[PDB]
C-alpha cells in the first residue's frame, strides 16, 4: 500500500491509474501518518475491519483533483469529476482516501502537469476509463479534430499553485474497492 | 469583410424584400449569421448556419447562399419587418458583420 | 429562460478604465458557452470586442482592441465582465454581451441571447 500512498506522482484524474493488490495484509498505519486534512470515508464497509479483513483482491485507483471535488468522489454523485473523469456505482463497497498534497503538487508558477475531462457525451459507467483527446463537438457542425466554435478540447489543466484556498489546492485521492 | 446591397431599400408592406450579402477576399463561411436591429434594440438572430431559422422567426424570413454570396429573402414586408438588417461571418476571426441594409416604407 | 443582465450605464473620462458586468441566469457556467462582447457606437455598425469559454476560461480578442479589453468570469455570481482600459472619446458606445442559447450537452449554431446593452460614455 506504501507504494501506492507514497507515489512520488499520482496521475491525472481522466487517466486515473489502477493497481492490482493481492496476497497482502493491509496496514492502515500510513494513514495515521496523513493527518491533519484527511477524508477518510467507507461504504459498504466498516473502516475498522480493513485490517484484519485481508481482500484476496483489492484495487487501489490513485489520482490529483481538487479539494472542492473531494465529495464527488462517492456513491450516487454528480458533477464534472463524478460524470467524466471517474464514477463510482451506486452498491460501492471499500474506501475513499483523499489528503492535502499542496507542498508536493503545487508551484509558484503553477502546476499544470494535472489534467481533468471537462465535456463528453455521455456521463461514464462505474469503473469507466475514457483517456480520448477527441475534440468534444458540442453543435451540429463537424468539428474536423480543431478545435473552434462549439469544437472544444474535451481536457483542461487545473492550477495548482501554493497559495490558493484550500477548496483550490491540490488532493492526492486513493480509492480502495 | 462583408459587403452588403442595397444600402437602403424602401418597399411596401406585402411586397417581397431581397438582401445580398458578398463575403470579398477570404470565405471558410460555415457558420455564417444574419440579425434584423429596431431603433435603440440590440441585434436579433433571424438566420444561421447559412440558412437554418432561429426559434419563433417567421416563415416569411428565408437565407441561402455558400462560398462568397448570401441572399436574406422576407417574402411578404410585415410593418413589424422594417428594419436595419445585418450578415456577420464567423470562423474567421476578427467576426465581421457587413455595414447593414436598411429596409424602409 | 436564460437571460442576461448587464450592468448600468457608465459616464467616464479619457485615460481612465470601464468594468461593464454581464449576470447570466437560467443556464450553468459548467456549459461549453462561449459567452462575447460586442459594442456599438451611435449611428455605427456591430464591433466585436472579444469571448470567453464559460466553462475553460479561455478568452480572444479582436486584433484592433486587444491590447486594452480584458474579459473575465466570476463562476460564484454566475457574472462575465468586460474591461476595456485607455479610454477614448471613440469608445462611447452601447456595449452588449451576447452568448449562445445552450443545454448540458449540446449547443445551438447561432448567438442569440443578448444582454440588454451598458451605454458607456467617455
Amino acid at each position: 500500500f506504501d507504494e501506492v500512498f507514497n507515489a512520488t506522482r499520482f496521475a491525472s484524474v481522466y487517466a486515473w491509474n489502477r493497481k492490482r493488490i493481492s496476497n497482502c495484509v493491509a496496514d492502515y498505519s500510513v494513514l495515521y501518518n496523513l493527518a491533519p486534512f484527511f477524508t477518510f470515508k467507507c461504504y459498504g464497509v466498516s473502516p475498522t475491519k480493513l485490517n484484519d479483513l485481508c481482500f484476496t483482491n483489492v484495487y487501489a485507483d490513485s489520482f490529483v483533483i481538487r479539494g472542492d471535488e473531494v465529495r464527488q468522489i462517492a456513491p450516487g454523485q454528480t458533477g464534472n469529476i463524478a460524470d467524466y473523469n471517474y464514477k463510482l456505482p451506486d452498491d460501492f463497497t471499500g474506501c475513499v482516501i483523499a489528503w492535502n498534497s499542496n507542498k508536493l503538487d503545487s508551484k509558484v508558477s503553477g502546476n499544470y502537469n494535472y489534467l481533468y475531462r471537462l465535456f463528453r457525451k455521455s456521463n461514464l459507467k462505474p469503473f469507466e476509463r475514457d483517456i480520448s483527446t477527441e475534440i468534444y463537438q458540442a453543435g451540429n457542425k463537424p468539428c474536423n479534430g480543431v478545435a473552434g466554435f462549439n469544437c472544444y478540447f474535451p481536457l483542461r489543466s487545473y492550477s495548482f499553485r501554493p497559495t490558493y484556498g484550500v477548496g483550490h489546492q491540490p488532493y492526492r485521492v486513493v480509492v480502495l474497492s | 469583410v462583408l459587403t452588403q446591397s442595397p444600402g437602403t431599400l424602401s418597399l411596401s408592406p406585402g411586397e417581397r424584400a431581397t438582401l445580398s450579402c458578398r463575403a470579398s477576399q477570404s470565405v471558410s463561411s460555415s457558420y455564417l449569421a444574419w440579425f434584423q436591429q429596431k431603433p435603440g434594440q440590440a441585434p436579433r438572430l433571424l438566420i444561421f448556419a447559412a440558412s437554418s431559422r432561429a426559434i419563433g422567426i417567421p416563415a416569411r424570413f428565408s437565407g441561402s447562399g455558400s462560398g462568397t454570396d448570401f441572399t436574406l429573402t422576407i417574402s411578404r414586408l410585415e410593418p413589424e419587418d422594417f428594419a436595419v438588417y445585418y450578415c456577420q461571418q464567423y470562423s474567421s476571426s476578427p467576426w465581421t458583420f457587413g455595414q447593414g441594409t436598411k429596409v424602409e416604407i | 429562460e436564460v437571460q442576461l443582465v448587464q450592468s448600468g450605464p457608465e459616464v467616464k473620462k479619457p485615460g481612465t478604465s470601464v468594468k461593464v458586468a454581464c449576470k447570466a441566469s437560467g443556464f450553468t457556467f459548467i456549459t461549453p458557452v462561449s459567452m462575447q462582447w460586442v459594442r456599438q457606437a451611435r449611428g455605427q455598425r456591430l464591433e466585436w470586442l472579444g469571448w470567453i469559454v464559460l466553462a475553460s476560461g479561455n478568452t480572444d480578442y479582436a486584433q484592433k482592441f486587444q491590447e486594452r479589453v480584458t474579459i473575465i468570469r466570476d463562476m460564484s455570481t454566475s457574472t462575465a465582465y468586460m474591461e476595456l482600459s485607455r479610454l477614448r472619446t471613440e469608445d462611447t458606445a452601447v456595449y452588449y454581451c451576447a452568448a449562445p442559447s445552450c443545454s448540458r450537452t449540446i449547443c445551438s449554431d447561432g448567438f442569440d441571447i443578448w444582454g440588454q446593452g451598458t451605454m458607456v460614455t467617455v
